[PDB]
C-alpha cells in the first residue's frame, strides 16, 4: 500500500 | 525535552475493577448539543433538516429515539378517493371519520369529501355499468408521531405503487410508499440512497410541488391529482454524502437546518458515565474495568489525550467482542484481549515485515551511528494503519545549490512531500549564506522504498539528514524521527503518532531491546500521544525513549550528541564542512 509521513 | 513515562501515562487508573456498574442511560444526543439544538430548532418550526457525521457515530439511532419522545396532534385519515373514473386525489379527514364515509359510500355530513361526492354522480341514466375510498392510513395518537424511516429509496418505496388487475386498474389498486405513511410526522432518508437509486429529482417535486405519483408499468394509467405534503423530512448521511446534495441550490433550499455530529467528545467523568449508562441500556454486563478501559481506548481512537471517539457504534462493536471474550462479562481484561485480538488478526503484513527485517532482506538499523542517515517513521495506508520505520539517507557533494529528493523525481513522492523538500531547501539556503549560495548538491533516498509516499511528516528527518552529511556528522540509528519542519526550521506537528512510535518500538524489539532506542517527535504532537501498554511499560522501565522537540537544531543535537554551540559545537563542524565544499568547488 501507499505510504504516508 | 525527555519525555518521562509520568509525562507519558495517560490511563484512567482503575478503582474495583470487577465491580459491576449500575447506571441510568443518558438521554440521546448526549455530548451532541449543536446536533440536538439544530434538530430542536427544526422540530419547533417544521423545518426539513440533515443530520451530518461521520459512519458509525449512531446518527440513526439517536434520532429515532429522540422523535419516540415527540408529541403530534393524531394524524388525520389518509386516503385515494376517485374525482373520475380516470382521475383520484389524496384527501385528509379527521381521524377514524373516512369508515363512515367508507360504509356510507358501501350504501350508495362530511365537508372535506365534497368534490368526491360531486362526481360521485348516470349508470340509472344509462344503464352503465372502482368507486370506494382507499384508506391508506390511520392511527389512534399522534404520540408517538409517525416515523418512518425508509432506508432504501426507490419510486415505489417512496410514492407507493399502482397494481394491475387483469389488464385494467383503479383507486383500490393504488398502495402506498412512504411519503404516504410519513404524513403528520417524520420521514427519514439515507442521501446515499437518494442519489444512488437516483430518486432526488422526484424526492425535489414531491416537496417542492406535491406531485406524488404512484409507480405505473409502461397500459392507461390513472392521473393522480398533486397534495400539500405534511411531514418533516430528516436526511441523514456522511459530510461526503451530502455534497454531491449541496451542489444543487435546490437542496440548501429545502433542508435549512444542519445537524452536525462532532466525530469527538471531550474526554469527561460526565461523558465516561454516559457512556456507562448507555453500554447498560445496550444489555451489556459491564464492570467497572470494562468501561475504563474502553472509554480509554475510546480516547486513544481520537488519538487525543483530551477527547474521547464519538462514535458509539464502534464502541459497542469492541464491547461485542470483549464480551465473548469475558464469558458474557464486559471486563477491564475482556476489552484489553479484544484489542490485542484485532491487532494480531490484523497483523500478517507486519510479520512479514518484521521477518524481512531480521532476514536483512530489509537493511535497518537500530544501534550504532552513521553519517547521513536516519530511521524515518512511515504509515502504511491500509487499515489499521500499521506505522513503521523506513530508513532515509542523505548524500552531500560539491555543487550548486541543489537538494535532490530522489523518491520525488522518480515520482514516488506526492505534492505535499514535494512541498517540504522545498521548504528545507528554503531554509538551508537562508540559514547558510557566507558562500552565497549553497557549495552543495544534497540528494535524499528513503532507501528500500518501492511504493508513493506522501506526506510533509519526513521533513525533519530530511533535514536532519541534510545537515549531518553536511558537517560528516554520525548519527544515532537508535532513535526514530518524525515530524514537518517550516522554512525558519520549526518543528511543526504529524499525524499518526501513536502507529508511528509503536512502530518502531516494534522493529526494535524484534530486534532486541538496547535499552537505549527510542523516538524523536514534535513537541506539538503531546496531546496526540496515547501510547500502548507495552512502550509505556518500555519507557518506565527505561527500556526506550521519547524526547519532544520544538526544532531541527534540538533534534540534531540529541542525534549526534552534542550542541550546536559551546563550539566545539555542531554549527562550526557544519560550517566546516560547507567551507570545505565551497573550496573543492571553486579551486
Amino acid at each position: 500500500a501507499p505510504e504516508a509521513v | 525535552m525527555r519525555l518521562s513515562y509520568e509525562a507519558l501515562e495517560w490511563r484512567t487508573p482503575i478503582e474495583n475493577s470487577t465491580e459491576p456498574v449500575s447506571l441510568p442511560p443518558p438521554p440521546p444526543f448526549f455530548g451532541q448539543e449543536r446536533a440536538r439544538e439544530a434538530l430542536e430548532l427544526a422540530i419547533r418550526g417544521g423545518f426539513h433538516a440533515y443530520l451530518v457525521g461521520p459512519p458509525s457515530l449512531g446518527k440513526h439511532e439517536a434520532l429515532l429515539a429522540y422523535l419516540s419522545t415527540q408529541s403530534v396532534e393524531t394524524p388525520p385519515d389518509l386516503l385515494y378517493v376517485p374525482l373520475s373514473e380516470r382521475k383520484v386525489a389524496v384527501l385528509t379527514l379527521p381521524s377514524g371519520q373516512e369508515i363512515h364515509l367508507a360504509e356510507a359510500v358501501e350504501g350508495l355530513r362530511f365537508p372535506q369529501a365534497r368534490a368526491y361526492l360531486e362526481a360521485l354522480r348516470r349508470y340509472a341514466e344509462t344503464g352503465e355499468p372502482q368507486w370506494r375510498p382507499n384508506l391508506l392510513t390511520s392511527s389512534s395518537s399522534g404520540t408517538p408521531p409517525p416515523i418512518v424511516y425508509e432506508p432504501y429509496a426507490t419510486a415505489p418505496r417512496l410514492f407507493g405503487r399502482l397494481d394491475y388487475l387483469v389488464w385494467s386498474t383503479n383507486v383500490s389498486l393504488i398502495r402506498p410508499g412512504a411519503v404516504h405513511r410519513a404524513q403528520g410526522g417524520y420521514l427519514i432518508l439515507d442521501a446515499l440512497s437518494l442519489k444512488r437509486e437516483g430518486t432526488w429529482e422526484a424526492f425535489k417535486r414531491a416537496l417542492r410541488n406535491g406531485q406524488v405519483e404512484p409507480v405505473t408499468e409502461p397500459p392507461a394509467g390513472l392521473e393522480v391529482e398533486p397534495f400539500p405534503i405534511q411531514m418533516q423530512v430528516i436526511l441523514v448521511g456522511t459530510p461526503e454524502a451530502f455534497e454531491g446534495l449541496e451542489e444543487d441550490p435546490a437542496f440548501s433550499e429545502l433542508f435549512r437546518i444542519r445537524a452536525e455530529f462532532s466525530p469527538t467528545l471531550p474526554a469527561s467523568p460526565e461523558n465516561c458515565t454516559a457512556l456507562g449508562g448507555w453500554l447498560l441500556a445496550q444489555g451489556f454486563q459491564l464492570t467497572q474495568g470494562g468501561l475504563t478501559r474502553l472509554y480509554d481506548e475510546a480516547r486513544r481512537m481520537a488519538e487525543q489525550r483530551d477527547r474521547m471517539d464519538a462514535r458509539l457504534v464502534e464502541i459497542r462493536a469492541l464491547a461485542e467482542e470483549a464480551a465473548v471474550l469475558g464469558g458474557g462479562l464486559l471486563t477491564a481484561e475482556s476489552v484489553e484481549q479484544a484489542i490485542a485480538a484485532r491487532e494480531h488478526r490484523s497483523f500478517l503484513s507486519e510479520e512479514e515485515f518484521l521477518r524481512a527485517v531480521q532476514e536483512g532482506v530489509i537493511r535497518l538499523r537500530t544501534t550504532g551511528r552513521a553519517v547521513g542517515e536516519v530511521n524515518s517513521l512511515v504509515v502504511v495506508e491500509a487499515a489499521p494503519y500499521w506505522g513503521r520505520p523506513a530508513r532515509l539517507t542523505a548524500r552531500a557533494a560539491p555543487g550548486r545549490d541543489h537538494l535532490i529528493s530522489i523518491d520525488r523525481e522518480a515520482g514516488l513522492g506526492g505534492q505535499i512531500f514535494h512541498k517540504a523538500v522545498l521548504t528545507l531547501a528554503g531554509y538551508l539556503r537562508s540559514r547558510y549564506i557566507e558562500h552565497g549560495s549553497l557549495p552543495v548538491t544534497i540528494s535524499l533516498a528513503f532507501e528500500q522504498n518501492y511504493v508513493s509516499i506522501e506526506g510533509a511528516s519526513a521533513g525533519l528527518a530530511e533535514l536532519v539528514a541534510a545537515l549531518s552529511a553536511i558537517g560528516n556528522l554520525p548519527l544515532r540509528q537508535d532513535l526514530a524521527v518524525t515530524g514537518a519542519v517550516d522554512q525558519t526550521g520549526k518543528v511543526l506537528a504529524v499525524g499518526a503518532i501513536n502507529a508511528k512510535v509503536e512502530g518502531f518500538f516494534r522493529v526494535c524489539k524484534a530486534l532486541g531491546l538496547s535499552g537505549t532506542q527510542g523516538v524523536i517527535l514534535p513537541e506539538a504532537n503531546l496531546a496526540n500521544l496515547t501510547l500502548r501498554a507495552e512502550v509505556l511499560e518500555a519507557v518506565r522501565a527505561g527500556q526506550f525513549h521519547i524526547y519532544a522537540v520544538e526544532t531541527a537544531e534540538q533534534a540534531l543535537e540529541i542525534l549526534a550528541g552534542a550542541r550546536m554551540e559551546g563550539f566545539r559545537g555542531l554549527q562550526e563542524k557544519i560550517r566546516a564542512g560547507l567551507e570545505a565544499f565551497a573550496r573543492l568547488e571553486e579551486g
